């Protein structure tokens, strides 16, 4: 005969539906160098994600 | 200053009763519409095709349909009424004045057929015309319609001889009325004129003389006399220019000759009319008239007019309307609809007891219709669950139902202006007479085959 | 005319095509108009029923109960009627010469309070005069407005003021018969009716409390523009406490190829219920924000939120911040300042506010004009929706208040209130007298009534 | 009022108050008794509120 | 992006003669207060969240 | 909305920007409060001149 009134929940529908909505953010290029250099000469970088 | 984050609560609470009515794999989903391809076609309005004769004031022509057409869905009838100048010369004298009658379209036209060949299919007139559109007028539209078919409060204006302070005259302009036929009742019905080759359709339409078409007024006593020639300046012109149109659409090459050469069946709406009686409510107050229908009858409409003069139309109240301050035609205070209850007997059988005029007047249109009228009179009772819907309904056929009948009994106020006595600009200044009209709505069956039609049940 | 187009224009038409045209139109599968396709449908028939009354003899001021009369397979259709009395006032009457009396604003929708439809024993649904008002205000099919306000009271004649006997103004309202339909969960739809012949073993009822005729007439001065009381002896003929009133209903039969298959069987129908906040007051003199703490059960869809002047009882669906006063020409005008006491709401849920403090006008215009199906067209009337469609019967998005935790509706008040609550206002002004408002808040709820067993319960409650 | 002043002490009491106010409202069948009777807790209840 | 083009208020205010009925354009000294160039006024926009 | 160009005023043009974070967009609408008028006697149309 459990009712809305009688529950032990409240205040825990975040964490019992926490997988119902997530975040979304900006979307940003992976630029990450590869070899700092060999005495300061060389180097070069790649994209993950362009 | 809340955020799009301020929410997900909403869709944290999420139950039993959640589970049941949302969410799911098949569950479907807004924001996204299903589109899915239609047919190609196109439409464009022409005249029809003129067959018989020249339009004319109280006589009857016949227009043919034109052929060449893949379908037809649409019909109008487009008129110029003539000008009207009062003259001093009047029988009435300076005390009269002359205007349009109320709806001066839905007048002027009777007993409009849609014919197969010659076979008649079906049929209407000024009564259903005018309950179709008090109970079935989609709003927005309403001003639309009551500009384009007269009531535009310029024809129905007195207007004063030229020697009193009125001395306009009464516009002549253009109106225009649909037709309403089973093919323009809905997009899905129409003629296939490609698959008729054999058969010829024609659209009879009768016009009304000019004399019950005007209404003279007396400003004074408020009493109505017909008109003549001499009273108007020019004369009334017998002849008048009329013309009916129809959008015709055509479909691709592709599936014309597909459906070429196929079975078709098709259901319509038809309307028939019982005569009109008259009522007396001198000799007794309850009146029974026997209702005479063939097929699944769907809707019934019933009222009482007031018939006492041919120049005032369209009048379904127990007086009729007189002149008023501002050269205006306003109706007397004491204005009731006739009808006080009825009743149906199907076979000694009472279906409907003594139910208020007021049922009848507001319950029925509020539940089964899209509209509600806004004028006196105008009862109906429907058996279907709505009464606009092309699609069949609930509906009771009369071929197999016996004779049945329909009982009203007036009203003191109709009983005491049935007598005269009545003041000056009283409406009932002259003793009243008064006709039951009872019209009925209905199904059928089309069917469609070797180039012809026919009724499989005739 | 000379009309030289022909059917032939229209061949150029019907050649243009593109890739355009090829994506939107065209295709094999692709369906066509002027081609309508028929299937068939049930065989029934409908007609109206007189309902049974089991509770005495109705009267005003009093609840009387009607069942539900049995042998239909459906009820889908409830309305009242009721013969109002004829009024007609005396030169013995309290305010003399300088008095009239007309019929409230909305005299159906009024008399009828705290209606309830019970099954068995056990309250269904119910409703009231602020539910009625604003479903009607708000979910009205344009068309019938015009019915609905010559068949509610409101018809021009019954609420314009009659002076005395001796003055110029002797007319006397008219007694005659006025119907108010009924909404009910099975009444909203064709699809939800009532199964009669499925549920043998409950005894369906509703409950009607009309309400006394004292409070049901406005006694207003002539001059002043103030209400009082009215009295036996004011009004010829008395008060008749005992009124005629009947409740009509219309049943539908079916034949025997499914009433029967039908039956045996557990069916779960979705309803529409109500819940009503308990009224605040409301002194805009001492406080400028109110604050009004809202409990729900299931998943709400709208929220009806209004303050009402309650200065007089006589007076009723007078959510303007000034009591309407006489007119000239015997008739009832609003006054000049007449504007809805609200100046701005808002919604927070827990201490997070969903809504931000948004202008009045947002609930007025914006948000009807969205998820409503009319607007408006009295002062007041403020909603919030929570589904794209108020008046569509299948679920829309709605958010359960069962498992939702405390929730706040904020309403600021406006300075026209504020002022119009103290009086100083000359003749006729509305506010000559200090006046007192109150706030109702209405919440509208789905729910689930499940039959089983020739008897109806609901699986959640 | 004079329900809870005067039905609910006739009814589930051993006395009726002879003074203005005292208002009472009892679960349980006998609230002199020490043995338990028909009563519910309001820790697994929602908080209630009085009008 | 949502681009709103606000005309200035001489196109919005009508003067009209009382008795010949002309109209002629408005200026500054004609109404008390000036004409305030500035306005207050914003752009709402509903939003619609979904399941993951 | 977030504003992202120009100042609200009567004969100019400014921008707003979609705000984002958002999964559809359905609903778009724009609000301004309109400045107090007041007509002078000092006005070129004198008396005979209504605004």
């Amino acid at each position: 005969c459990a009712t809305y009134a009688t529950r032990k929940d409240k205040g825990w529908e975040l964490n019992e539906n926490r997988c119902v909505w997530a975040a979304s953010v900006k979307p940003t290029s992976g630029a990450i160098m590869t070899n700092v250099g060999v005495h300061g000469k060389s180097g070069n970088a790649v994209l993950m994600t362009p | 200053g809340a955020g799009v984050t301020s929410g997900f609560i909403d869709l944290a609470t999420y139950d039993n009763l959640d589970r049941a009515l949302y969410g799911g794999k098949d569950a479907t989903t807004y924001f996204i519409k299903e589109h899915y391809p239609v047919g190609w076609f196109t439409k464009l309005p022409t005249m029809a095709t003129r067959v018989s004769g020249n339009p004319a004031f109280g006589q009857e022509f016949s227009v043919g349909v034109p052929r060449s057409g893949d379908y037809v869905l649409n019909a109008w009838l487009t008129l110029k009424t003539p000008e009207i100048k009062l003259l001093e010369t009047n029988r009435l004298g300076a005390n009269g004045t002359v205007r349009w009658t109320k709806n001066l379209m839905h007048n002027a036209v009777e007993h409009a057929s849609l014919t197969f060949n010659d076979i008649c299919a079906q049929q209407f007139n000024t009564a259903y015309l005018d309950a179709w559109t008090q109970f079935n007028m989609c709003e927005g539209k309403r001003i639309g319609y009551d500009n384009m078919i007269g009531n535009t409060s310029d024809m129905t204006n007195p207007t004063p001889a030229q020697g009193q302070d009125g001395a306009r005259t009464l516009p002549s302009k253009n109106l225009v009325l649909p037709l309403p036929f089973f093919f323009s009742r809905d997009c899905g019905l129409a003629l296939p004129t490609v698959v008729l080759p054999y058969n010829e359709i024609r659209i009879n339409i009768k016009l009304r003389s000019l004399q019950e078409l005007l209404v003279f007024q007396n400003k004074d006593t408020g009493n109505v006399i017909p008109i003549s020639a001499t009273d108007i300046a020019g004369g009334l012109a017998d002849t008048v220019e009329a013309y009916v149109y129809m959008t015709v659409g055509l479909v691709s090459n592709v599936e014309r000759c597909a459906m070429a050469g196929t079975v078709r069946d098709m259901v319509v709406e038809q309307m028939q009319a019982a005569p009109t009686h008259i009522v007396n409510p001198q000799n007794t107050n309850n009146v029974h008239v026997d209702m005479r229908f063939s097929h699944a009858v769907k809707a019934l409409f019933f009222m009482v007019q007031n018939v006492t003069y041919k120049s005032v139309g369209s009048n379904y109240t127990c007086v009729t309307p007189v002149n008023g301050p501002g050269n205006t035609v306003m109706e007397p205070a004491m204005s009731v609809d006739p009808i006080k209850s009825a009743s149906l007997t199907y076979e000694n059988t009472t279906r409907l007891a003594n139910m208020g005029v007021e049922y009848y007047s507001l319950v029925q249109p509020w539940y089964f219709s899209a509209s509600i009228p806004v004028y006196t009179g105008y009862h109906m009772y429907s058996y279907a669950l709505n009464v606009g819907s092309v699609h069949p309904s609930g509906s009771t056929n009369y071929g197999r139902l016996t004779n049945a009948s329909i009982t009203v009994t007036m009203s003191p106020e109709s009983v005491v202006a049935a007598a005269g006595g009545g003041n000056n600009n009283s409406g009932y200044n002259e003793p009243q007479r008064f006709a039951l009209v009872v019209i009925a709505v209905n199904h059928n069956v089309i069917r469609i085959m070797n180039g012809s039609m026919g009724f499989p049940i005739l």
